[PDB]
């Protein structure tokens, strides 16, 4: 009676196993939806729906806004986050010059 | 409260299978919306029709099938992965018994609330064919919330 | 006469859509509808389709989700038979598509009224929207 | 042989507030499920099973016509066993169900397993007869109830609406207590034997 | 009577197979009321149409069968009734010995089904535990370590989802007996509107708890203006089932004598338990000047001139002009309406925000502001669709 | 006893079907990687 029974039970940790497989390899499609979006740092201010960022290749546009970003942390010296496709600004990011770890880090042990 | 943005892409897609399936007066078509619902200000980029059959005589008869609705959302992860169910919507200016009960239904798949919607065929008044109706476990009632229509720079020329 | 596609609001926008994501990034689809050769073309509904290893090419289409899209539009009155495929190309912009060649050659065995409809300049749009 | 399609209404009333058969109750429903598929879709084709519930929590559709009966089992999870008695309401969506399936143009049987005397509307209940009649739809009504519950509008609608022979429905009473449910539905003309058309 | 020793045992009986594993001193306990007329948790089936405030006698027998309860009938009868409804009994001996029963008993299982699980269906496992948390200290220790247990009822209760608003209800219940022995019933009103109002099926009460229910929302009212005023229980289900005598009238002698404007007839009609404390007095005649207030905007005044004068209100709330200069800032640090007053030209200007339950008054002028309206679509219309 | 041992049977089966879903993302994953990708370098994780 309990034979068959306990067969079924190891199986039930194996199902809650794969539960978690599904999301995992469904949320690898969702990461390979994304797109790639460019990052550069706000020089001077045309206006207020109208900045100018130097791309990190080194050219320059004039780039919009929207609505889920703050315009009082898109000033100059801010580095922010453009876009690839219409040349606008997406998200903020933190301030970093050339994230180089190896140089930043010392390796303390 | 929250907000509802519909871009007119998904607002003008929803009259044209009315038509194509010779729908009259005596029927209504019902479909599902997809978008990001996390936010404070819901919006819609896509929507689906479904194959909705309705009594005239009975607005407790309706028929609403899951398995193409389990299809459509494993058809849609190899369109737009970032897209999910965040309601359904239904034609005619008249809700009774049928979409009422449904809104339910969509809430096993749906994680927010289901945003209800009625289409308006024949364009009668104002602006907004199409309205956003949110409903309340607390008594339940039918708050529209400031629907709003807006796209992208490609999509609105 | 040639094929002169007459494409609806909702389909246009909707080629657009499934492009919109990355210039070099190259997405497809499949076109449905009911016309007659001579001058006259119209679409009823269209819907991207998976991208595979390859890209935009002959064998990125797949049978099993061409068959199962067909099934969900055949319940909202938009069935229609194969009438062509269209294609997104990466920004490269020197003509058209940047991959596919010959592959109309095969597309005509299945159907002679086949077409494949690419924006070339990714998405551009001011006045008027070149497709 | 025999070419049908086969749709299973799940109910529940005030009388099927019990939750114990011998030692407990509806999983006997789930398991003749297993019996139904075999005896008809394994056996010849163009014979699909429907799952749909017109009673209880709400009347949604459970499962719809399948390859298989693991989705069909599946739909009956989460599923109260209380709830509104609606006998019109399930059998007017059985139709709709049936309007739109695979290899249409065929035979239309219900298998309705209803615990309740079925009390709602006299009239009701005939105008819903004469409508299957012209789509030669098959309700199969079996009784759960406590032991027997006859001499009700439940016979009363199966007592009108029977013009024919064998395309009707079948009376079939199931006794509460260590029985097989597979067993008495098997030997029943519900499966295979009679309603051929 | 003989319908509970007789009939009573033959419908337990009926509902799956015969005798769902009942034990033999079932029919044996039936034997000892007889005609004493002691119900005694009549047990689901009857339990819904009869209530037993007695002495359960079969208390610890029936602990074993609430396996069988699911069975027999529906899982509701122990979640409401039985062993939840044993604060009913109010028993000084039963008091802080039910954590055997209502709390270590059931923290035997989980999900309340164990091994044993079926269809699964929800809204088991959440009140036969959350409820019985902040009745511990209802009783006995002071509700100051209620509170403590009261946030995390409240927490729960938005996460999770209840089909029965009485599960929702039954949270508000503890809120309200934490703030009716406490200051400030202001909240203890708010909560206790919530907890039965406009709510036919939830809260099922007979009709002598409705006037102990009643009791609590008007002296719960007397010691604030919040929510309106006493007439707001007027349009609610609440006046309506109640009697006007025995000093049940309260609600019901409030109503006019806002616009009276006398504190002495309403004095004699009450006890001295309310009436030996200043606040009632000083909040009765907040809410004469209420009306007053909004009288400035639309009430009325056709021409919606917002103007008021110490000389008006002096009238009203029969005070001379050095009290009235005193009592409007009153009225304005509680938050009822924003604005300020003129001592020099005497006059008093304030707006109009909170809405009031009357209608009437402003129903006509409503239709009278838009009159003016239908002249300016002639002379604007014409012309401008001749440009 | 019996239907005990008919659920989670019958339920590995369905998750088959899920099974079945996943292999099918996971050729859709087969065809997302292919050999030719260019390297380039991660300056913050």
């Amino acid at each position: 009676h309990r034979r068959y029974d306990d067969q079924l039970k190891q199986r039930r940790q194996n199902i809650r196993d794969l539960e978690k497989l599904y999301d995992k390899t469904e949320n690898d499609i969702k990461a390979l939806q994304s797109i790639g979006q460019l990052i550069g740092e706000v020089m001077k201010e045309l206006s207020e729906e109208k900045y100018i960022v130097k791309a990190s290749s080194g050219p320059r546009y004039i780039v919009g806004v929207r609505n889920s970003v703050d315009r009082s942390k898109l000033k100059k010296g801010v580095r922010v986050t453009l876009d690839i496709t219409t040349l606008t600004i997406m998200r903020i990011l933190p301030r970093e010059t050339d994230p180089l770890v190896y140089n930043m880090t010392s390796f303390e042990q | 409260h929250e907000k509802v943005t519909i871009a007119p892409l998904v607002l003008l897609s929803a009259l044209d299978h009315y038509e194509r399936t010779q729908t009259k007066e005596n029927k209504r078509c019902v479909g599902v919306i997809l978008g990001d619902a996390n936010s404070s200000t819901i919006r819609v980029t896509n929507s689906f029709a479904l194959p909705f059959e309705e009594d005239e005589k009975n607005s407790d008869v309706w028929f609403l099938d899951h398995n193409y609705i389990e299809n459509m959302n494993e058809m849609c992860k190899k369109i737009n992965a970032k897209e999910k169910l965040i309601g359904w919507y239904h034609s005619g200016p008249k809700l009774r018994a049928s979409d009422l009960k449904i809104n339910e239904l969509f809430k096993k798949y749906t994680q927010n609330n289901p945003l209800l919607l009625i289409v308006d065929v024949k364009q009668q008044g104002v602006g907004l064919p199409t309205d956003a109706y949110v409903a309340i476990e607390q008594e339940k009632t039918f708050l529209h919330l400031p629907c709003t229509i807006e796209a992208e720079e490609a999509e609105e020329i | 006469t040639k094929e002169t596609v007459y494409i609806s609001s909702i389909a246009l926008l909707k080629m657009l859509k499934h492009g919109r994501a990355g210039v070099p990034m190259e997405v497809m689809g499949l076109m449905l509808g009911e016309f007659v050769d001579d001058y006259t073309v119209n679409v009823v509904d269209v819907f991207a389709m998976p991208q595979s290893g390859t890209g935009v090419s002959v064998e990125a289409v797949d049978d099993v989700f061409q068959a199962k899209m067909m099934d969900m539009l055949k319940q909202t009155g938009r069935d229609q038979m194969v009438v062509g495929w269209y294609h997104s190309h990466p920004g490269f912009g020197c003509w058209l598509s940047s991959v596919d060649v010959n592959t109309q050659k095969s597309f005509e065995q299945l159907n002679s009224r086949a077409v494949a409809v690419v924006v070339d300049p990714i998405q551009s749009v001011k006045g008027k929207v070149v497709i | 042989m025999v070419l049908e399609a086969t749709v299973l209404v799940i109910d529940n009333s005030e009388y099927s507030r019990n939750g114990d058969f011998p030692r407990t109750r509806f999983e006997a429903q789930i398991d003749s499920v297993e019996f139904i598929f075999q005896a008809k879709r394994n056996s010849n084709p163009e014979n699909t099973v429907g799952l749909i519930s017109g009673a209880g929590a709400n009347p949604r559709v459970l499962s719809t016509f399948t390859a298989e009966f693991g989705k069909i089992l599946a739909g009956l999870h989460d599923t109260q066993i209380e709830g509104k008695l609606h006998m019109a309401t399930a059998l007017q969506i059985a139709q709709l169900t049936l309007k739109h399936r695979q290899n249409k143009v065929q035979h239309q049987r219900i298998v309705a397993f209803v615990c309740s005397p079925i009390s709602d509307s006299r009239d009701e209940l005939i105008r819903l007869a004469k409508t299957l009649k012209k789509n030669n739809v098959a309700v199969d009504i079996i009784n759960f109830g406590e032991i027997e519950q006859n001499t009700e509008l439940l016979d009363e609608f199966i007592a009108a609406v029977n013009n024919p022979q064998e395309e009707t429905s079948h009376l079939l009473t199931v006794t509460p207590g260590p029985r097989l449910l597979y067993e008495n539905i098997a030997s029943s003309p519900i499966i295979l034997e009679e309603g051929s058309s | 009577m003989f319908n509970n020793h007789e009939i009573d045992t033959i419908l337990s009986t009926l509902r799956m197979e015969a005798d769902p594993s009942l034990h033999p001193l079932f029919e044996q306990f039936e034997k000892f009321y007889e005609e004493k007329l002691w119900f005694q948790l009549s047990e689901s089936l009857t339990k819904f149409f009869d209530d037993a405030k007695s002495t359960p006698l079969r208390l610890r027998l029936y602990d074993n069968f609430v396996s069988k309860f699911y069975d027999k009938i529906n899982q509701l009868s122990v979640v409401k009734y039985l062993l939840a409804s044993l604060k009913d009994s109010k028993d000084f001996d039963e008091s802080l010995k039910y954590l055997d029963d209502l709390k270590a008993q059931f923290q035997e299982l989980d999900s309340k089904k164990q091994r044993n699980n079926g269809s699964k269906d929800h809204g088991d496992g959440i009140l036969l535990i959350d409820s019985e948390i902040a009745r511990t200290y209802l009783l006995k220790n002071d509700l100051v370590k209620a509170r403590d247990l009261l946030d995390d009822l409240e927490k729960t209760l938005d996460k999770k989802d209840s089909i029965p608003l009485r599960i929702t209800n039954s949270f508000y219940s503890t809120n309200s007996q934490y703030f009716k022995f406490k200051n400030d019933f202001n909240s203890f009103y708010y909560t206790s509107l919530l907890y039965l109002s406009t709510l036919e099926p939830s809260t099922s009460i007979t009709l002598a708890e409705r006037q102990q229910l009643a009791y609590d929302l008007s002296i719960s009212a007397l010691l604030g203006d919040k929510i309106y005023n006493f007439g707001e229980l007027l349009h609610h289900p609440i006046m309506e089932t109640i009697v006007n005598d025995s000093n049940y009238d309260w609600l019901f002698q409030l109503l006019n004598a806002l616009t009276v404007g006398d504190f002495d007839k309403f004095d004699s009609l009450i006890k001295v338990q309310i009436s030996k404390i200043p606040i009632l007095a000083q909040h009765e005649s907040f809410l004469r000047q209420k009306i007053c207030l909004m009288t400035l905007i639309e009430t009325v005044f056709v021409k919606n001139i917002r103007m008021l004068s110490f000389e008006d209100i002096s009238k009203a709330t029969h005070l001379p002009k050095d009290n009235v200069e005193h009592l409007v800032m009153r009225a304005i640090s509680l938050g009822l309406l924003k604005g300020s007053i003129d001592q020099v030209n005497e006059l008093v200007t304030i707006s109009w925000v909170q809405p009031r339950i009357i209608s009437g008054d402003q129903i006509t002028k409503m239709k009278d502001r838009l009159v003016e309206w239908n002249d300016q679509v002639e002379k604007l219309g014409k012309k401008m669709e001749a440009r | 006893i019996r239907i005990f041992r008919s659920e989670l049977q019958r339920l590995s089966h369905e998750n088959n079907v899920m099974l079945e879903k996943i292999k099918d993302n996971k050729e859709k994953i087969k065809n997302n990687r292919q050999l030719p990708y260019l390297v380039a370098n991660v300056v913050e994780v």
